[PDB]
RNA sequence: UCAACCUAUUCUCAAACUUUAAAUGGGUAAGAAGCCCGGCUCGCUGGUGUGGAGCCGGGCGUGGAAUGCGAGUGCCUAGUGG
RNA sequence: GCUCAGGGAGGACAGAAACCUCCCGUGGAGCAGAAGGGCAAAAGCUCGCUUGAUCUUGAUUUUCAGUACGAAUACAGACCG
RNA sequence: GUCUACGGCCAUACCACCCUGAACGCGCCCGAUCUCGUCUGAUCUCGGAAGCUAAGCAGGGUCGGGCCUGGUUAGUACUUGGAUGGGAGACCGCCUGGGAAUACCGGGUGCUGUAGGCUU
């Protein structure tokens, strides 16, 4: 059986990247988190206070509490057959905002501005994102030259 | 009392080297790897012939040295004493294990280190010969006699490289004449156009 | 004419006496070079324990000082007037630093006391130049560049133009 | 009398037979665990 | 059936053997068909086929 | 020989410090413990009073940290003290107090809390710290930032601290480091601190040298002699400085000049020029060798 | 000369080595519980009707990827654990 | 407040190795231990002052049945360094 | 064009050597009475301005090492899925998709926020 330590098997997980050791940069401290900000977890070995458990490295949750040095977030952990939306308390530097919510917020304010525009004009814009359609019909100009002939080059055992 | 090589012939386990963890490995049998007139510059052996392999198998250290001796004997009777350069391009690092019986059985089953093998990919060179341009059939016959000391099926290929160098034989003399290659014994050193040009003027003076 | 901020000036003269024992021998050697310099010394402890020397770890076995400025120049001129203003060539470090070692401190002009005895001294003078405070100050620590360092030959020609000394090779 | 020791074989089909049900999504989840000084402040702000 | 393929077949509404369904093509749908693709034969039908 | 320490492997696995830590100007340990707002405070600024004492003037700024940089709100330098009446001597404890006071009164006039929060109108030297009064808007609190001065007793950093404290900034501090706190008996007399604030150590040393020997006096204090500051000038000169600072604190900017755009540095050599110069080096070396042969 | 050394080169490796570093895969999101305004409360935070949070009040529906399908929830419970 | 292992060059007895100095020195040292992570104006070494190794209710993580004990993480109320 | 004070991202900024720096600065520098601290005013602290770009630092150079970023290596190695494919095996080929890394060869060598100077 394996051991059941809190940090077992995290040799390459909580270690810093190559040539990014040293002092933590201070933007990661100066960022501010409201409640309901969608937040990634990425644990870090330069600090040990407030470590997210190795079940949560990479997982993304939602902030339900912000404190003086740490936030409390609500992440989904899957254990054997169920999913638990559970509360953890993570210090501020194991954490980034998720841009997955920010791209949606950009698209919402863009859809709302071009809904409040082109309602007075009368035209009907498209707001859903249809997926990448098949390529429509198009001519290919072979301007001048014949296409280049290819053939498989014969086997030479170069080893 | 060594087990026959058909036991430890396939690349079965994770590569398991003689290290801090597997200590007490008995000494590998092959230890001389390069011989012949190995103190000879690359201007005077143009031909290179490789015993290349064709099976993803494990060659043993004893088979490597038996093949070394079988090539060496034939080339010292054929191409004089010091008119060649043999080098075995495999060094055995994988150590293999032996669970010996004599009554426990299989409880506590993990082998003592027995011997040392080399794991060989498809197209990985086993032995390689550096000779002159008219001792080509002697190279072919030497590696053909050395195939029968190895398990599995090996091929023989005369290469387009100038000896034991990574540069092509039709371009070697042109490059060394225009001073991009500098002889230093068994090999040759390449000269880029990236250095400080004090080395450039030192070459061209 | 040369730029007056490249003057070869001594930065410190550090002296020591390694007695190899503790107690009375060491404390009277401390009294020796306090009597020499005019400032109290510091006892240098031993890092290791090596029983072929008879010293053990953290045992006080040396006495040293560092003197500056004018007092350094007077002590240095007394050491060169005991060795006749004549030094070997190997006495010069690659960084231009030099130094030597004298046999008994009576020769400097220190009056003898039988409660004191005699001790050999080791003089070591590190030179400088205006600007070597850069590598030692706190707030913006930098190095000192290549044109401003002290080479071995430009230090020994300083020696034999400022003390008019004789260096002998070997 | 040895036996098989650990297995997670039929566990996947056992889980997805009733389905991996994602957690209960509700507006207005609770407030226990929130910073109690902030929760004092919130209760006075509701009280007045 | 591998369970990923069973789920994509349940979304394509091919349950029994030798059923058929029209499917319009886009980037989501071609990847959905290609996860299934040892289990289906899918083509570009004529107007007579429709 | 010796094995080369600074080889390819050394330079490729070498990790730098930060830029400001390479130049040594900032201490990131103290900077992180000093500027980082509590995360429940939620974008509320955390103000600092930076004191940096140079060789020839004293820079006192206030600063709160954002992600883009450090926003400075107010700035006060020692080299604008001739506007207020300190002619020269810009890097002593007295000018440190004056620029701390100037920083405080200039910031409070920028925020419009100048009639409120006078602080010590007259300076005493003992402990003070301004209390925020009720109904009127609260006092400005900023925390002191000394950087890399070894914060021992009598530091001009703490001179500028007492300047901002008597100006009306509510900087938390204790009177252990002001000049006057004797380390043996552990008290803090105010009149010795007041002598250091009014520069009476300098005036007493001025009278000391002009009694002892005049040559070292003229070598030591020379711009005082050019600007005719006798030791009897000193205390009322700093009092007039404190009065002028407290009754006209706002800063006048110098107007922008039409710059003629002359290039003082050699611009970056281009690729065509550098491969052309190495072509010329190779051609010139070959022709010099073949005409020497 | 033969050595260690040192400097560029070269042959072969690593489950418990690594600068690089895939495929498969793991979370989150793809709106009405969302946006945008107007305003009150707080003993928390506070240069600052500051910051945050909570409460009212109003206006916004193109239901904001594809595809498929009616869903959520509560008892009691056998058998199983070679 | 200082920089470590190691190496180079000097220096009375002194040496392969005691001590003093200069220079290079991205951690090649140290942090009690087994190893892995982590760390350079520190988490290392040396000082100064000390008892937050204290009183107290909750929440959460960790193995988990999502139960205990242990260990740990943000807080909160004092009393302090 | 440029610098100081505080910085952000932390080498496109580092490291070795060389050249050039007008004005303001930043420095080196001159001192130790007082504050302070040492074996030593070297450091730290404190009081200054006789001198100097010599160093720091700033800008620039090197067929520079490094780093960053492209090409090549290569649709190679590897790889999700498939066959009643091959082979005695080892392993290999094919279909459906995804797709790296050295060596080698080019390009780049700090951007920039807030406050305040200089270039009368
Ligand atoms: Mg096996
Ligand atoms: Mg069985
Ligand atoms: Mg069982
Ligand atoms: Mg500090
Ligand atoms: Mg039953
Ligand atoms: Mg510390
Ligand atoms: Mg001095
Ligand atoms: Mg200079
Ligand atoms: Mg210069
Ligand atoms: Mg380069
Ligand atoms: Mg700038
Ligand atoms: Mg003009």
């Amino acid at each position: 059986t394996n051991t059941k330590g809190k940090r077992r098997g995290t040799r390459y997980m909580f270690s810093r990247p190559f040539r990014k050791h040293g002092v933590v940069p201070l933007a990661t401290y100066m960022r501010i988190y409201k409640k309901g900000d969608i937040v990634d977890i990425k644990g870090m070995g330069t600090v040990q206070k407030g470590m997210p458990h190795k079940c949560y490295h990479g997982k993304t949750g939602r902030v339900y509490n912000v404190t003086q040095h740490a936030v409390g977030i609500v992440v989904n952990k899957q254990v054997k057959g169920k999913i638990l939306a559970k509360r953890i308390n993570v210090r501020i530097e194991h954490i980034k905002h998720s841009k997955s919510r920010d791209s949606f917020l950009k698209r919402v304010k863009e859809n709302d501005q071009k809904k409040k525009e082109a309602k007075e004009k009368g035209t009907w814009v498209q707001l859903k994102r249809q997926p990448a359609p098949p390529r429509e019909a198009h001519f290919v100009r072979t301007n001048g030259k014949e296409p280049e002939l290819l053939e498989p080059i014969p086997y030479e055992f170069m080893a | 009392g060594r087990r026959p090589a058909r036991c430890y012939r396939y690349c079965k386990n994770k590569p398991y080297p003689k290290s801090r963890f597997c200590r007490g490995v008995p000494d590998a049998k092959i230890r001389i790897f390069d011989l012949g007139r190995k103190k000879a510059k690359v201007d005077e052996f143009p031909l290179c012939g490789h015993m290349v392999s064709d099976e993803y198998e494990q060659l043993s250290s004893e088979a490597l040295e038996a093949a070394r001796i079988c090539a060496n004997k034939y080339m010292v009777k054929s191409c004089g004493k010091d008119g060649f350069h043999i080098r075995v391009r495999l060094h055995p690092f994988h150590v293999i294990r032996i669970n010996k019986m004599l009554q426990t059985g299989m409880r506590g089953a993990f082998g003592k280190p027995q011997g040392t093998v080399a794991r060989v990919h498809i197209g990985q060179v086993i032995m390689s010969i550096r000779t002159k341009l008219q001792n080509k059939e002697h190279v072919v016959e030497a590696l053909r006699r050395a195939k029968f000391k190895f398990p599995g099926r090996q091929k023989i290929h005369i290469s387009k490289k100038w000896g034991f160098t990574k540069f092509n034989a039709d371009e070697f003399e042109d490059m060394v004449a225009e001073k991009r290659l500098i002889p230093d014994g068994c090999g040759v050193k390449y000269i880029p156009n990236r250095g400080p040009l004090d080395k450039w003027r030192a070459l061209h003076s | 004419k040369e730029n007056p901020m490249r003057e070869l000036r001594i930065r410190k003269l550090c002296l020591n006496i390694c007695v190899g024992e503790s107690g009375d021998r060491l404390t009277r050697a401390a009294k020796v070079l306090e009597q020499l310099t005019g400032q109290t010394p510091v006892f240098s402890k031993a890092r290791y324990t090596v029983r072929s020397f008879g010293i053990r770890r953290n045992e006080k076995i040396a006495v040293h000082c560092t003197v500056r400025g004018a007092k350094a120049e007077e002590i240095l001129e007394k050491g060169l007037k005991v060795r006749e203003y004549e030094l070997r060539k190997n006495n010069f470090s690659d960084t231009g630093n030099f130094g030597f070692g004298i046999q008994e401190h009576i020769d400097l002009g220190i009056k003898y006391d039988p409660s004191i005895g005699i001790y050999g001294l080791d003089f070591y003078v590190v030179l400088g130049r205006p600007g070597f405070s850069i590598a030692d100050k706190k707030r913006r620590t930098g190095c000192i560049g290549a044109k401003h360092r002290i080479s071995k030959e430009e230090a020994m020609r300083w020696f034999q133009q400022k003390y008019d000394g004789i260096i002998l090779p070997g | 009398a040895k036996s098989k020791n650990h297995t997670t074989h039929n566990q996947s089909r056992k889980w997805h037979r009733n389905g991996i049900k994602k957690p209960r999504s509700q507006r207005y989840e609770s407030l226990k665990g929130v910073d109690p000084k902030f929760l004092r402040n919130m209760r006075f702000a509701k009280k007045h | 059936v591998s369970p990923k393929v069973r789920k994509v077949l349940q979304l394509l509404r091919l349950r029994q053997i030798f059923n058929g369904t029209f499917v319009k093509l886009n980037k989501a749908s071609i990847n959905m068909l290609r996860i299934v693709e040892p289990y289906i034969a899918w083509g570009y039908p004529n107007l007579k086929s429709v | 020989f010796v094995k080369v320490v600074k080889n390819k492997a050394y330079f490729k696995r070498y990790q730098v410090k930060f830029r400001r830590r390479r130049e040594g100007k900032t201490d990131y340990y103290a900077r992180k413990r000093l500027v980082i707002q509590d995360k429940n405070k939620y974008n509320t600024p955390k103000y600092r009073m930076i004191v940096r004492v140079t060789n020839r003037d004293i820079i006192c700024q206030i600063a709160y940290a954002r992600i883009e940089g450090d926003m400075i709100v107010c700035a006060a330098y020692a080299h604008e003290l001739p506007k207020y009446g300190v002619k020269v001597g810009l890097t002593n404890y007295a000018a440190a107090y004056c620029t701390g006071l100037l920083l405080a009164r200039r910031l409070l006039n920028r925020f419009g809390m100048d009639k409120i929060y006078e602080g010590q109108v007259e300076v005493t030297g003992d402990e003070y710290n301004v209390e925020s009064i009720d109904g009127q808007p609260g006092a400005f609190t900023c925390y002191l930032d000394a950087g890399l001065a070894r914060t021992t007793t009598g530091n001009k950093v703490f001179g500028a601290l007492k300047g901002a404290v008597d100006g009306g900034l509510s900087i938390p501090h204790s009177t252990k480091r002001f000049p006057g706190y004797d380390s043996e008996s552990k008290e803090f007399n105010a009149e010795v601190h007041r002598k250091h604030i009014m520069g009476q150590n300098v005036a007493d040393y001025m009278r000391y040298l002009m009694e002892e020997d005049e040559d070292a006096y003229k070598k030591q204090f020379s711009q005082y002699i050019k600007n005719n500051v006798t030791p009897d000038m000193m205390e009322e000169m700093y009092k007039k400085a404190h009065a002028a600072i407290r009754e006209n604190p706002v800063y006048e900017k110098k107007p922008k000049r039409e710059v003629k755009k002359k290039r003082w540095n050699r611009p970056k050599m281009s690729l065509a020029q550098k491969k052309d110069r190495v072509a010329q080096k190779k051609a010139s070396f070959l022709r010099a060798q073949e005409r020497a042969a």
